[PDB]
């Protein structure tokens, strides 16, 4: 799995592959690993255990709902459930969430992290492959955030055996 | 003999802003009290109330509507929080207590309670199956089970005598941000025929709640200060800033609906409320500038990165 | 002296559609009240009621039958939810309370309660051993144990005096979709001799429930609007669409049985119910077109792939 | 164990082998790994731990009962019991369920997955072997869904040591 | 007719040192009792109290202010600890009991309680969501839910009769060292409009609490010893050392606020309090030296490295 997000020119994109693999064999190549939350105004992409990912996703959605859908605050409250005595079971998955304001990556262990400057996030086995292609594309091109995402995902896919070419790209106008 | 649905809405319009759908729905319900009762023995008992489910955010009017309605119909009224019955251990912690409490608030008038009592079950979305942190879920499913008897029609014993719940009107509410009404149990779901939606309040609505309604906050403070011999007046611009500020903090921090207006006015009328006794004979003009000074600047921070890596 | 089993069924046929088996079974039970009582001292006490178990889906008539029957026999009646006794902590949360509640609803008439009181124990399939999520199972087995005394014959103390349960008729119910009646405890199983099955309701039945029964929904709304000086009439085609829609959503979403008719009618009579006061003297014809407009189009989505990979 | 399902021409089939093996030794060769649920109107086939499989099967059946027997909804609710805090113990088994409308595979870890296009599912050690023979048979033949299933199972059986030739094929008219 | 906000503050200044903001806030609240009540039927009921939240450390005055205020207004008063309602099992352990207790302390005077009763809910910051050691959190959220009815306006039954809580003034408190007021539930948050901060007490304040307030500790001991025929006098220097010592141990060990003064005085008046009967006619001068002797040297150790590696 590969998920990457780029934010430039007042545009936010988050896309990912579609390959679902059981061991060293593929099961499905058309999975949607990026979806819209909170009245379709926040982008979310997940990686890791198929079940753990969905539960991390779902848990986060409940949060957005208990707040005015504020990405940051929500991320922080969800992560707080891991920073207590009640050892809330950990999930072997990761999420990339974004909207018109910020972009974050949240993990099933309980921590939130923000970009760096070029507003680029990437998770999954193929993450760092799309990450490089994107950093490169951003510091040397004028390509749209939507173009960078598709181009980097493809690259990543040609390197990682668990990342295919069936993308699902969501952008927030 | 009694008001019509169009008349009732107008009576509610004097105290509530917006929420046309909810207003309309309760007017129909109140009018049906009058419709049956004009019927003959057979049907008069067979025809029952069509209870309501008001879905909508915090402080946007769901209770005021229910409360005002009972007021204009002089009907025994009662509000209770769904969750209050989570767990029980003694008589008073049982759902049946809703009827005793209602009968007690009307001085035992049994005919009154049965004919047109109204029960508002607040936050019914809380006794569903939401989130994974569901420790005692059997408990919540349980209170739904406990309400059934009441909403389906039964008799409860009060120190005033036996009282039937067959014709009491029931109004339930919720924001249902995580749960859906379809999550309630089938029996309850079928007994709450009507579902009305109430919307969030904008700044434009805030501005109207401030002055239009009978005994609005602006009218209250005018009369309060008049008591101390002070004459105050809010300009259109002033009202507009008070509403923007209120809508502003509900949006950046915790959203409490129209209650926020009370918080802001108090923060605004802070000074005059204290010095009113020393300003007799004077007249105070609360305009834009007065409001921008009183309501300082931006609530308080927005910190949160303290937990972020 | 009293109605015969064939007569009782006809009396029930005026309020209930279908469910011949259940109707037949309770007619036999009511007739046996009369049969014994014609007997002499020895046998008159030895002969006891043959209690019933009605298995069947939600809202298909199980309670209406029990309720109507008691009504036509003017017998002290009472309905309770099996689960309400899961856990106890005070007097009123004990099974014995079923008898006090029944005695209280008849004004203390002890001879009445003993001779022909009827107790409907709803959702008895809930106090069995179903699913693995069985946290407090000893609790459910427990209430079965608590009912035994009552169904087997005993005496309970009420503020009105002592009352025997030896001849009170008991009717229990359930859908038993996961549990079977054989799951109940032997003692209870043997005390519920008769098991009748009630079937789901089809659209064809829906159509008949709409008009045939005394004080049907169509007859109720006709009389309600007549109150406002409006004259309404449902065409055969209109009734048919209302029933299809009802049967349709019970099938695609949550199935609540004949209750769905109430939900749909309300959604249909929405407009007229509000404007009736402004339409006096007029006559409204609810036909196919009127129904297709009022009942919009297909409930609301069918989403669910949001959780699928 | 091998279980495969094909849906074509308004016909749905689900079949499987009969070999039950303890370690590297066979115990029984006539097991029925495919059975009918909900008034015999839904097909279900299981693979994995003998006990875990039956409990996954049973748990699912209770679901169909609490709903109008809707395959999808049922699958989603069952999977939801794994996506919460109460770490509902995981089962080392998998199910293939189908009816006149859809076909799904459900796992004891908590996720539901749908086919791809050719409406073909397969689970178990011998799964991917029957899967290929079936994809092949479907994209190059006019053979019935019932014929494809039997032919692919046989093939799979000649390759996997834990898959025999004692089939049990169920189809939904 | 009644004191003004400036007058009330002066009345409080005779018993409390510092805490101008809190004093000011409660004066405004008490004056509003008088403001409405000068209003006419419509508004007189619509205008409600603006409840208070006093945030501040231990023993710095939060209760004395509330207590003194009720005293100067001869208003039925009552203090309760938020946490006391964590879990319930009987009548008296329910929030409703706050109103019965209040009505009982005024001899049933219902008009009195409704018109100007005051309820001080101490340590409300304890029923929030603080620390991870949150075992029964639903419990704490629960009492917040239980207070809502009271603060929002309802009726409770007492053996003296029914009593409305619509106009009772509510004052809550907390240190909120870990929790914030924003942690309370929206409904409660909106009903505690006014938030006043009370500050810690310095040695300079300690010195003033010792003598200035009516019936200060120095005035009490002077009168107590005068009873035994002894005449005592504290020098300015003596008072200053007593205050330094008090502020000193609150700082190095456990900080209990102005209560520490009581602990220190007792440790100081130890000897004279015992021999007063044997010293009649004499006069004792408590000066710097007398205090340095009586108050020995540095509380007791500071050990703690016993657990360190
Ligand atoms: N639409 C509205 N118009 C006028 N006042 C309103 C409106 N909505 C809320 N309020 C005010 O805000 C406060 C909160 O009312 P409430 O009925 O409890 O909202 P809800 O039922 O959603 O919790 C009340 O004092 C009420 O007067
Ligand atoms: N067969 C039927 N004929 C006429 N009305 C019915 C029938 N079945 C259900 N109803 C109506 O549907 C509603 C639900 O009745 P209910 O007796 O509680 O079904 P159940 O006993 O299975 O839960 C009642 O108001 C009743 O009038
Ligand atoms: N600012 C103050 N001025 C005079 N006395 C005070 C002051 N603060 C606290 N005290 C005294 O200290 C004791 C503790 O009072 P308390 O009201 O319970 O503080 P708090 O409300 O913060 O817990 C009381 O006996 C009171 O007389
Ligand atoms: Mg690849
Ligand atoms: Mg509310
Ligand atoms: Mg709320
Ligand atoms: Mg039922
Ligand atoms: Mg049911
Ligand atoms: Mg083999
Ligand atoms: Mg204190
Ligand atoms: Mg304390």
């Amino acid at each position: 799995t590969t998920i990457v997000s780029v934010r430039r020119n007042g545009q936010v994109v988050v896309g990912g592959d579609g390959q679902v693999s059981l061991g060293n064999t593929v099961m499905k190549g058309n999975a949607r690993k990026v979806r819209r939350l909170y009245n379709g105004k926040v982008l979310a992409g997940f990686a890791g255990g198929t079940a753990d990912a969905f539960t991390l996703f779902e848990l986060f959605e409940r949060k957005l709902e208990m707040h005015q859908g504020h990405l940051l605050k929500s991320a922080v409250e969800l992560a707080k459930d891991w920073r207590t005595d009640r050892a809330l079971r950990k999930l072997e998955a990761m999420l990339i969430v974004a909207d018109e304001k910020e972009s974050l990556i949240i993990t099933g262990i309980g921590d939130v992290v923000q970009p760096e400057e070029d507003q680029i996030l990437a998770i999954g086995s193929g993450g760092n492959y799309a990450l490089s292609a994107a950093r490169a594309l951003v510091e040397n091109t004028e390509l749209s955030a939507h173009e960078i995402v598709e181009k980097s995902l493809r690259i990543a896919g040609d390197i990682c055996v668990f990342t295919n070419t069936n993308f699902t790209i969501e952008e927030l106008p | 003999s009694e008001m019509t649905p169009r008349e009732i809405v107008s009576e509610l319009d004097q105290h509530i802003i917006g929420q046309a759908d909810a207003k309309r729905a309760v007017a129909i319900a109140l009018r049906n009290r009058w419709r049956r009762m004009q019927l003959q023995e057979p049907l008069r008992h067979e025809v029952t109330p069509k209870n309501i489910l008001m879905i909508g955010p915090t402080g946007v009017g769901k209770t005021e509507i229910a409360r005002r309605l009972a007021k204009l119909a002089n009907a025994p009224f009662i509000k209770v929080e769904a969750t209050k019955f989570t767990e029980v251990g003694y008589v008073g912690k049982e759902v049946d207590s809703i009827i005793r409490d209602l009968t007690d608030s009307a001085g035992g008038a049994i005919d009154a309670v049965e004919q047109n009592g109204i029960v508002f079950i607040d936050e019914i979305d809380k006794i569903c199956k939401k989130g994974e942190y569901s420790g005692a879920d059997v408990s919540r499913e349980g209170v739904q089970r406990d309400l059934l008897p009441l909403v389906e029609g039964s008799t409860v014993s009060t120190k005033h005598g036996m009282v039937k719940t067959d014709h009491i009107l029931f109004i339930a509410s919720g924001a249902f941000q995580v749960a859906r009404p379809s999550d309630l149990i089938p029996e309850l779901q079928g007994r709450l025929p009507i579902r009305v939606e109430l919307t969030a309040l904008s700044a434009a609505d805030f501005e109207r709640i401030l002055t239009e309604p009978h005994a609005s906050l602006t009218e209250q403070y005018k009369a309060l200060m008049a008591t101390e011999g002070v004459n105050i007046a809010f300009t259109t611009d002033a009202v507009k800033k008070i509403a923007e500020a209120a809508f502003r903090v509900n949006e950046k921090t915790e959203n409490i609906g129209a209650r926020r207006l009370h918080t802001v006015m108090e923060r605004l009328m802070d000074k005059i409320s204290f010095s009113a006794s020393d300003m007799n004979g004077q007249t105070v003009n609360i305009d834009a500038a007065y409001v921008a000074d009183a309501l300082g600047e931006v609530v308080e921070n927005e910190d949160l990165s303290r937990f972020i890596l």
